[PDB]
């Protein structure tokens, strides 16, 4: 894989055709930035949930967008935040935030921020109700 | 709903739900489709397939089968459902 290229690595997995070496090709493919030997990989390996990821992905502008959504997406929020800072525009990490479900972060993140009072006050809201639960 | 799809973290779902409470409010959001989506996110594609075709989505299970590159069970599928448009 790391010395020969994309379609004889293709044509030598198809034999053994095991979860874990086509987990590891989408990987690689995802990481090199390449979607059609991902989505190939994908359907091989029968994921539908990959699939709609994947559909979810290839409608965007920008390159750091869909770095950032992939590295959330694999496991890692915190590369995923990182790099929304690189590229600015804090609503979105934000957004992202919200959307996870973690409710200290963003508490923290908009403290001393912006001021927002109607979003302090909403996230704290939702803080205590889930420290309440 | 979000906060089961919450306390466990879950991406493709929570996005789901998403699509459902934006979708609520103008268009008709038959459970048929979300039930066929829901068993679909799963690995049990033929129950998904059956409750689509139980009361009336056979287009769009047709197209949301075809993006898992299986072109000849999608085939399968169209030889039966029709397409009432024009």
């Amino acid at each position: 894989l790391y010395k020969k290229s994309m379609q004889e690595m293709f044509i030598v997995i198809k034999q053994h055709d095991n979860d874990c070496l086509w987990r590891v090709y989408a990987k690689k493919a995802l990481e090199d930035n390449d979607f059609d030997s991902a989505e190939n990989a994908f359907v091989q390996c029968k994921d539908y949930a990959s699939l709609k990821f994947l559909q979810r992905v290839r409608e965007l502008d920008d390159r750091e967008r869909q770095r950032a959504e992939i590295q959330c997406y694999f496991n890692k929020v915190e590369e995923a935040e990182e790099i929304y800072n690189k590229i600015e525009r804090r609503d979105l990490s934000i957004q992202m935030r919200m959307k996870l479900g973690d409710w200290a972060q963003v508490v923290d993140q908009i403290r001393e921020g912006t001021g927002q009072d109607v979003e302090l006050q909403k996230a704290r809201l939702e803080l205590g109700n889930y420290y309440a639960e | 709903a979000r906060k089961c799809y919450t306390r466990i973290k879950k991406l493709d779902f929570i996005y789901l739900l998403e699509k459902a409470e934006k979708d609520f409010k103008k268009n008709t959001f038959v459970e048929g489709f979300y039930q066929g989506e829901i068993y679909a996110l799963q690995t049990k594609f033929y129950e998904a397939e059956n409750a689509l075709t139980k009361s009336n989505l056979a287009s769009q299970a047709k197209e949301m089968w075809i993006i898992l590159k299986e072109f000849d069970k999608a085939m399968r599928i169209t030889d039966t459902g029709a397409s009432p448009i024009n």
